[PDB]
Protein backbone atom coordinates (compact mmCIF):
# COMPACT_ATOMS: atom_id res chain seq x y z
CA UNK A 1 0.00 0.00 0.00
CA UNK A 2 1.21 3.03 1.36
CA UNK A 3 5.36 3.33 2.35
CA UNK A 4 6.59 4.44 5.55
CA UNK A 5 9.62 3.95 7.69
CA UNK A 6 9.27 1.83 11.15
CA UNK A 7 10.87 3.87 12.99
CA UNK A 8 13.02 7.55 13.02
CA UNK A 9 15.00 8.75 16.25
CA UNK A 10 16.22 11.91 17.09
CA UNK A 11 17.30 14.59 19.75
CA UNK A 12 15.23 16.90 21.46
CA UNK A 13 16.11 20.12 18.75
CA UNK A 14 16.91 18.55 15.98
CA UNK A 15 14.64 18.31 12.63
CA UNK A 16 13.27 14.78 12.30
CA UNK A 17 11.75 14.14 8.49
CA UNK A 18 9.15 10.93 7.65
CA UNK A 19 8.49 10.15 4.54
CA UNK A 20 5.61 8.30 2.82
CA UNK A 21 5.28 7.04 -0.76
CA UNK A 22 3.07 4.55 -2.74
CA UNK A 23 -0.13 7.12 -3.21
CA UNK A 24 -2.45 6.68 -5.98
CA UNK A 25 -2.77 9.42 -8.74
CA UNK A 26 -5.44 11.70 -7.59
CA UNK A 27 -7.84 12.98 -10.42
CA UNK A 28 -6.23 16.59 -10.86
CA UNK A 29 -2.82 14.33 -11.81
CA UNK A 30 -1.39 15.02 -8.12
CA UNK A 31 -0.83 13.26 -5.12
CA UNK A 32 -1.82 14.01 -1.70
CA UNK A 33 -1.19 12.69 1.61
CA UNK A 34 -2.28 12.97 5.14
CA UNK A 35 -0.32 12.70 8.66
CA UNK A 36 -1.50 11.26 11.68
CA UNK A 37 -0.21 11.36 15.02
CA UNK A 38 -1.08 8.41 17.89
CA UNK A 39 0.68 9.00 21.04
CA UNK A 40 -1.14 5.79 22.98
CA UNK A 41 -2.96 3.19 21.73
CA UNK A 42 -5.26 4.23 24.45
CA UNK A 43 -5.84 7.65 22.49
CA UNK A 44 -7.50 8.86 19.65
CA UNK A 45 -5.35 9.90 16.60
CA UNK A 46 -4.42 13.78 16.01
CA UNK A 47 -3.89 15.02 12.28
CA UNK A 48 -0.97 16.97 12.57
CA UNK A 49 -0.96 17.78 8.67
CA UNK A 50 -3.76 17.28 5.61
CA UNK A 51 -3.83 17.44 2.00
CA UNK A 52 0.18 17.74 2.27
CA UNK A 53 0.74 20.96 3.73
CA UNK A 54 -2.27 22.03 5.71
CA UNK A 55 -1.72 22.31 9.02
CA UNK A 56 -4.75 22.63 12.10
CA UNK A 57 -4.95 25.93 13.87
CA UNK A 58 -3.88 23.69 17.19
CA UNK A 59 -1.13 21.66 16.28
CA UNK A 60 1.87 23.65 16.96
CA UNK A 61 3.82 25.45 14.13
CA UNK A 62 7.00 22.91 14.48
CA UNK A 63 4.66 20.36 12.38
CA UNK A 64 5.05 20.64 8.47
CA UNK A 65 4.39 18.65 5.58
CA UNK A 66 5.65 18.85 1.87
CA UNK A 67 5.51 17.10 -1.39
CA UNK A 68 7.80 15.70 -3.86
CA UNK A 69 6.70 13.87 -6.80
CA UNK A 70 4.36 11.37 -5.27
CA UNK A 71 6.13 11.37 -2.19
CA UNK A 72 5.56 13.39 0.91
CA UNK A 73 6.97 14.25 4.05
CA UNK A 74 6.69 15.02 7.44
CA UNK A 75 8.94 17.42 9.02
CA UNK A 76 9.15 18.39 12.73
CA UNK A 77 11.62 21.13 13.25
CA UNK A 78 12.62 21.53 16.28
CA UNK A 79 11.06 18.19 18.15
CA UNK A 80 10.57 17.54 22.16
CA UNK A 81 9.87 14.95 23.85
CA UNK A 82 6.20 15.24 23.73
CA UNK A 83 6.31 14.45 19.89
CA UNK A 84 7.48 10.59 20.64
CA UNK A 85 4.18 8.91 18.81
CA UNK A 86 3.33 6.24 15.83
CA UNK A 87 2.81 9.08 13.28
CA UNK A 88 0.68 6.98 10.21
CA UNK A 89 0.74 8.71 6.68
CA UNK A 90 -3.00 8.33 5.13
CA UNK A 91 -3.72 8.47 0.80
CA UNK A 92 -5.76 6.89 -1.83
CA UNK A 93 -4.79 3.90 -3.81
CA UNK A 94 -5.00 3.99 -8.06
CA UNK A 95 -8.32 2.58 -7.88
CA UNK A 96 -11.04 0.98 -5.22
CA UNK A 97 -9.57 2.12 -1.99
CA UNK A 98 -10.02 5.86 -1.40
CA UNK A 99 -8.49 5.76 1.86
CA UNK A 100 -4.84 3.56 2.53
CA UNK A 101 -2.82 3.77 5.52
CA UNK A 102 1.06 3.21 5.98
CA UNK A 103 1.95 0.49 8.99
CA UNK A 104 3.04 3.73 10.91
CA UNK A 105 6.17 5.68 11.74
CA UNK A 106 7.39 5.01 15.84
CA UNK A 107 9.48 8.32 16.74
CA UNK A 108 11.54 8.15 19.54
CA UNK A 109 13.05 10.74 21.08
CA UNK A 110 16.53 10.24 22.67
CA UNK A 111 17.57 11.29 26.27
CA UNK A 112 -15.36 22.73 18.78
CA UNK A 113 -15.71 20.21 16.70
CA UNK A 114 -15.92 17.39 18.60
CA UNK A 115 -17.22 13.37 17.16
CA UNK A 116 -18.91 11.03 19.67
CA UNK A 117 -19.17 7.37 18.99
CA UNK A 118 -21.40 4.86 20.77
CA UNK A 119 -22.48 0.97 19.68
CA UNK A 120 -19.52 -0.54 20.53
CA UNK A 121 -19.21 -3.81 23.09
CA UNK A 122 -18.73 -7.39 23.29
CA UNK A 123 -20.34 -9.47 20.70
CA UNK A 124 -19.66 -13.28 19.88
CA UNK A 125 -18.84 -14.29 15.92
CA UNK A 126 -21.75 -14.25 13.80
CA UNK A 127 -23.54 -12.01 15.71
CA UNK A 128 -23.61 -7.98 14.64
CA UNK A 129 -23.06 -4.38 16.16
CA UNK A 130 -24.29 -1.12 15.10
CA UNK A 131 -22.25 2.28 15.40
CA UNK A 132 -23.38 5.47 15.99
CA UNK A 133 -21.45 8.82 16.06
CA UNK A 134 -22.94 11.87 16.99
CA UNK A 135 -21.06 14.88 15.47
CA UNK A 136 -21.06 18.91 16.41
CA UNK A 137 -19.38 22.02 15.81
CA UNK A 138 -19.49 21.86 11.91
CA UNK A 139 -21.80 21.96 9.20
CA UNK A 140 -21.80 18.33 9.02
CA UNK A 141 -24.22 18.17 5.72
CA UNK A 142 -21.05 19.69 4.17
CA UNK A 143 -18.29 17.01 4.83
CA UNK A 144 -17.61 13.58 3.81
CA UNK A 145 -17.30 11.03 7.35
CA UNK A 146 -15.47 8.02 7.80
CA UNK A 147 -14.68 5.27 9.86
CA UNK A 148 -11.22 3.61 10.71
CA UNK A 149 -10.40 0.83 13.09
CA UNK A 150 -7.29 -0.03 15.01
CA UNK A 151 -7.06 -4.19 16.41
CA UNK A 152 -4.80 -4.36 19.62
CA UNK A 153 -1.58 -3.60 18.95
CA UNK A 154 -1.92 -3.18 15.29
CA UNK A 155 -2.19 0.21 12.86
CA UNK A 156 -5.18 2.11 11.50
CA UNK A 157 -7.23 0.53 9.17
CA UNK A 158 -9.78 1.95 6.64
CA UNK A 159 -13.71 0.69 7.61
CA UNK A 160 -15.56 2.58 5.42
CA UNK A 161 -16.46 6.29 3.64
CA UNK A 162 -19.50 8.18 3.11
CA UNK A 163 -19.68 11.33 1.19
CA UNK A 164 -22.07 14.79 2.14
CA UNK A 165 -24.50 13.84 -0.19
CA UNK A 166 -25.05 10.08 1.31
CA UNK A 167 -23.53 8.79 -2.06
CA UNK A 168 -20.23 7.35 -2.72
CA UNK A 169 -20.34 4.49 0.40
CA UNK A 170 -16.77 2.42 -0.28
CA UNK A 171 -15.92 -0.17 2.42
CA UNK A 172 -12.39 -1.46 3.23
CA UNK A 173 -11.51 -5.03 2.24
CA UNK A 174 -11.02 -6.73 5.38
CA UNK A 175 -14.94 -6.08 6.01
CA UNK A 176 -16.29 -6.22 2.48
CA UNK A 177 -19.91 -7.68 2.07
CA UNK A 178 -19.97 -6.95 5.91
CA UNK A 179 -20.29 -3.57 6.76
CA UNK A 180 -22.66 -0.64 5.62
CA UNK A 181 -22.21 3.05 6.60
CA UNK A 182 -25.08 5.37 6.60
CA UNK A 183 -25.51 9.07 7.90
CA UNK A 184 -28.35 10.97 8.97
CA UNK A 185 -27.33 15.02 8.12
CA UNK A 186 -30.30 15.87 10.44
CA UNK A 187 -29.23 14.42 13.49
CA UNK A 188 -25.43 14.73 12.64
CA UNK A 189 -25.17 11.01 12.67
CA UNK A 190 -22.68 8.75 10.90
CA UNK A 191 -23.42 4.81 11.17
CA UNK A 192 -22.02 1.80 10.86
CA UNK A 193 -23.62 -1.42 10.90
CA UNK A 194 -21.32 -4.58 11.14
CA UNK A 195 -23.10 -7.55 10.25
CA UNK A 196 -21.11 -11.34 10.67
CA UNK A 197 -18.70 -10.49 13.16
CA UNK A 198 -14.70 -11.97 13.23
CA UNK A 199 -12.64 -12.32 16.39
CA UNK A 200 -10.16 -9.89 14.21
CA UNK A 201 -12.82 -7.17 13.70
CA UNK A 202 -12.16 -6.84 17.32
CA UNK A 203 -10.66 -3.00 18.18
CA UNK A 204 -11.18 0.58 18.84
CA UNK A 205 -13.79 2.29 15.83
CA UNK A 206 -13.29 5.77 15.43
CA UNK A 207 -15.56 7.97 13.63
CA UNK A 208 -13.51 10.76 11.49
CA UNK A 209 -14.63 13.70 9.61
CA UNK A 210 -12.52 14.79 6.05
CA UNK A 211 -12.11 18.01 5.16
CA UNK A 212 -11.83 17.93 1.27
CA UNK A 213 -13.92 20.99 -0.13
CA UNK A 214 -16.14 18.69 -2.48
CA UNK A 215 -17.90 16.72 0.48
CA UNK A 216 -15.72 13.47 -0.62
CA UNK A 217 -13.11 11.63 1.46
CA UNK A 218 -10.34 10.29 1.31
CA UNK A 219 -7.02 9.16 3.03
CA UNK A 220 -5.40 12.22 2.57
CA UNK A 221 -7.78 14.45 4.13
CA UNK A 222 -9.08 13.23 7.08
CA UNK A 223 -9.15 16.75 10.28
CA UNK A 224 -11.12 15.19 12.90
CA UNK A 225 -11.59 12.33 15.01
CA UNK A 226 -13.25 10.49 17.72
CA UNK A 227 -12.18 9.38 20.90
CA UNK A 228 -13.26 5.56 19.41
CA UNK A 229 -15.99 2.88 20.92
CA UNK A 230 -14.26 -0.40 21.68
CA UNK A 231 -15.67 -3.71 19.54
CA UNK A 232 -14.40 -6.84 21.33
CA UNK A 233 -15.98 -10.09 19.19
CA UNK A 234 -14.99 -13.36 20.63
CA UNK A 235 -16.68 -16.81 21.84
CA UNK B 1 -8.83 19.05 -5.13
CA UNK B 2 -11.00 16.54 -6.63
CA UNK B 3 -11.12 13.71 -2.97
CA UNK B 4 -10.72 10.50 -3.76
CA UNK B 5 -14.16 8.88 -3.09
CA UNK B 6 -15.30 11.45 -5.93
CA UNK B 7 -12.80 9.88 -8.28
CA UNK B 8 -14.22 6.33 -7.45
CA UNK B 9 -17.68 7.81 -8.33
CA UNK B 10 -16.87 9.61 -11.22
CA UNK B 11 -15.07 6.58 -12.50
CA UNK B 12 -18.14 4.09 -11.49
K1 LIG C 1 -5.78 0.40 5.23
K1 LIG D 1 -13.05 -16.51 19.27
Amino acid sequence: ALTQPSSVSANPGETVKITCSGGGRYYDGSYYYGWYQQKSPGSAPVTVIYENTKRPSNIPSRFSGSKSGSTATLTITGVRAEDEAVYYCGSADDNMNPTIFGAGTTLTVLGAVTLDESGGGLQTPGGALSLVCKASGFTFSSYGMQWVRQAPGKGLEWVAGIQNDDTGTYYGAAVKGRATISRDNGQSTVRLQLNNLRAEDTGTYYCAKDASSDGGYGGDSIDAWGHGTEVIVSS
Amino acid sequence: KISASRKLQLKT
